């Protein structure tokens, strides 16, 4: 996260850290959505341009966690991956359209004060708060600028961007499958995720219900908090359908 | 769950955290 | 880097 302040103690108790087996290190943000579900990038587990291609024994995901490098005894838990769930149409060829993927654990983990799922938004919810101009929070232990790394979980609120800007803003080709986030030039105010960030939550606090709500996943990023340039997620509520198949059919 | 996006250190307790008003000012 | 964790886990 760049231009972003450390987090509270169990501010983000959603937050899951993607950890590498060996060699030991962080991999991507994810997010706890139910005692046996976590929720990542697609690219975070397959990415061939870089030769990535993660099979269930490689990670681990550490929940609960606030010290990027520290072992959080008697706080976090670390839980081991029954099976990774890519989206079928998952565009790493393109655009990275439909960065999404679903991890289910070996064994349900406890909740506790610094463990907690965050909610996926309903047609209802995202149609009232995916609105430019409306602020979302990004989270992760990624990088503190693009060219260095956190002791603590970092954090940053930023609004969604108009999506005639975001499509201005890149040569990529945009989807409806995306949002944008982030400050304008002219805005003063700066921030945005980066490398490690990836697969980790925006999200939204509702006024109606006052519950925090998954928006986005952190995607992609033309560098990291330049100008002119902006962050992009999955828009989760546009692949709610994929998420609720595979865990009605494998959970 | 039922108990989704409620934080148990915050919400659960009534206690906001630092900058969560800054997203609520936002929702116009 | 990044603190050993316990072993129980890498197996
Ligand atoms: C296959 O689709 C893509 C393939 C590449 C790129 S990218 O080159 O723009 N960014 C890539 C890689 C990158 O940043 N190259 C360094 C770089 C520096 C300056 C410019 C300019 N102008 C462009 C690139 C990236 O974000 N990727 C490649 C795969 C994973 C994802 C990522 O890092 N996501 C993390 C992230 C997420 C967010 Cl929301 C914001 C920033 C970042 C960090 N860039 C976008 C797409 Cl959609
Ligand atoms: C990635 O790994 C799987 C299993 O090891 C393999 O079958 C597949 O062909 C690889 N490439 C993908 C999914 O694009
Ligand atoms: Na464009
Ligand atoms: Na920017």
């Amino acid at each position: 996260i760049v231009e972003g302040s450390d987090a509270e103690i169990g501010m983000s108790p959603w937050q899951v850290m993607l950890f590498r087996k060996s060699p030991q290190e962080l991999l991507c943000g994810a997010s706890l959505i139910s005692d046996r579900w976590v929720l990542t990038a697609a690219h975070c587990l397959l990415y061939p341009p870089w030769d990535k291609n993660f099979t269930e024994n490689d990670l681990l995901v550490r929940i609960g966690k606030h010290s990027r490098t520290r072992y959080e005894r008697n706080i976090e838990k670390i839980s081991m991956l029954e099976k990774i769930y890519i989206h079928p149409r998952y565009n790493w060829r393109e655009n990275l359209d439909r960065d999404i993927a679903l991890m289910k654990l070996k064994k349900p983990v406890a909740f506790s004060d610094y463990i907690h799922p965050v909610c996926l938004p309903d047609r209802e919810t995202a149609a009232s708060l995916l609105q430019a101009g409306y602020k979302g929070r990004v989270t992760g232990w990624g990088n503190l600028k693009e060219t260095g790394q956190p002791s603590v979980l970092q954090v940053v609120n930023l609004p969604i961007v108009e999506r005639p800007v975001c499509k201005d803003s890149t040569r990529i080709r945009i989807t409806d499958n995306m949002f944008c986030a982030g400050y304008k030039p002219d805005e003063g105010k700066r921030g945005d995720a980066c490398e490690g960030d990836s697969g980790g939550p925006f999200v939204m606090k509702s006024p109606f219900n006052n519950r925090w709500y998954q928006m986005g996943i952190v995607s992609w990023g033309e560098g990291c908090d330049r100008d002119g340039k902006y962050g992009f997620y999955t828009h989760v509520f546009r692949l709610k359908k994929w998420i609720q198949k595979v865990i009605d059919q494998f959970g | 769950e039922a108990d989704c996006g409620l934080r148990p250190l915050f919400e659960k307790k009534s206690l906001e955290d630092k900058t969560e008003r800054e997203l609520l000012e936002s929702y116009i | 880097d990044f603190e050993e964790i316990p072993e129980e886990y890498l197996q």
